[PDB]
């Protein structure tokens, strides 16, 4: 159920075949436009998985600070630290992975041997405004928006970093500290 | 807190636009 | 209010071959029109805002009579027996489609979701007037 | 052994790239402003694009 593949890959083998080119227009010149561009895009990124988040609003300084820790990771790792990160960024990240993670199984990939190989930032369209300042000067006051592209590969390479798990706080019928017998430790 | 009612209908809009979404 | 009601009760359990005749019965009664020029001139700012609303509803009562008689006897009860779940099924809507060599997925998907929709508007109505 | 065996293309500098391609640039704004999408010229350009597009994955 793949979108048609419309002309020969550059990998060594070939593992898809090419289909005729449709042949009917769409009835208006804009949405002939913008459905040429869905084509091309189409051609992309087979048999990895991918992800593109627009116009998220915050900086790309901002988005480095997360992003700059999972490159070359594993996605089980990648995924766990971006979970951890007390950051308005964080929150974006981990949609972006688990959106391009069910993209990869859509494919027919293997969850468990995707390494994220490639994420980088875009710049997005500013919302311009003025500040006023002392002595009638005036200042700029901008915010800022980013794209976000995550790319995720079998088999790539990647770095050694594992990280180690603990339980969390025992509460409930399952806490048992309190049968703990203290008579023990009068002896010698 | 005193946004004017003859532009309701464009801040509607303004905001369901500028909302992080994914590609196709 | 009694014959409505009767109507009703048996449009809501109408499958794909009911359909296609309803779709018959509403184009035999349809006088076929002229497609209609925007009021107004290619510079205007509603130039783009306008819609041949009456082409429209003819052209696709038609496509939905084409789109169901690629459809096959099997396809059309498992249509009819699962509902949302054929329409979120792409493997069947390409089958479709490509078996069509013409219309397109999202056509398949939209004649079959316009059957259903008629089911359920047609209970809808049967409660407001039973 | 000949030509065909050894020949190779060069690759273009990053900063001379809007030089090489100037005139393909052209052709394609030339196409669809005087003879619109709609045509068998604007047809064969995005055939090409599509066979750039799908060997870039490598
Ligand atoms: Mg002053």
């Amino acid at each position: 159920s793949r979108p048609p593949l419309y002309a020969r890959s550059g990998k060594f083998r070939e593992s898809e075949e090419v289909q005729p080119y449709r042949t009917w227009y769409w009835y208006d010149a804009e949405t002939e436009s913008e459905e040429r561009r869905k084509e091309l895009r189409q051609q992309l990124y087979r048999d990895s998985g991918m992800s593109y988040y627009l116009n998220i609003p915050q900086s790309m300084k901002k988005l480095e600070r997360v992003v700059r820790v999972i490159r070359n990771l594993a996605y089980d790792e990648a995924w766990k630290q971006a979970c951890v990160l007390p950051l308005k960024a964080a929150g974006f990240v981990k949609e972006g992975l688990e959106h391009a993670r069910k993209d990869a199984e859509e494919k027919g990939l293997d969850p468990k041997k995707l390494v994220v190989s490639t994420v980088y930032t875009a710049k997005g369209k500013y919302l311009r405004g003025f500040q006023p300042m002392g002595k009638g000067f005036a200042g700029r006051k901008t915010t800022r928006k980013t794209h976000l592209r995550i790319v995720l590969r079998e088999n790539a390479s990647v770095l050694p970093f594992a990280a180690q798990v603990v339980s969390p706080s025992r509460v409930g019928g399952a806490s048992q500290k309190h049968l703990r017998d203290i008579s023990v430790r009068y002896t010698v | 807190k005193f946004q004017s009612r003859a532009e309701k209908k464009y801040r509607i809009m303004d905001e369901k636009v500028g909302k992080p979404r994914f590609q196709a | 209010r009694d014959e409505i009601i009767k109507l009703l009760e048996s449009r809501k359990d109408m499958d794909v071959n009911g359909y296609v005749m309803y779709c018959r019965e509403e184009l035999g009664k349809l006088t076929v029109p002229r497609p209609r020029a925007p009021p107004v001139s290619p510079k205007h700012e509603d130039y783009k805002t306008f819609v041949d609303e009456e082409r429209v509803t003819y052209m696709r009562m038609k496509q939905h009579e084409k789109i169901s008689l690629f459809l096959t006897e099997e396809e059309k009860n498992t249509v009819t027996t699962k509902g949302k779940d054929i329409l979120d099924d792409k493997r069947f809507i390409q089958t479709i489609a490509s078996r069509t060599g013409f219309y397109i997925a999202e056509e398949v998907r939209d004649c079959l979701s316009e059957f259903f929709n008629f089911r359920d508007s047609s209970r809808r109505l049967l409660t407001y007037y039973a | 052994e000949g030509y065909v065996l050894h020949e190779k293309k060069p690759v273009v500098p990053r900063a001379l790239r809007s030089f090489a391609f100037k005139s393909q640039d052209e052709h394609k704004s030339f196409v669809l402003a005087r003879l619109g999408i709609f045509s068998e010229e604007a047809k064969k350009i995005h055939l090409n694009e599509l066979r750039t597009f799908a060997k870039r994955d490598r």
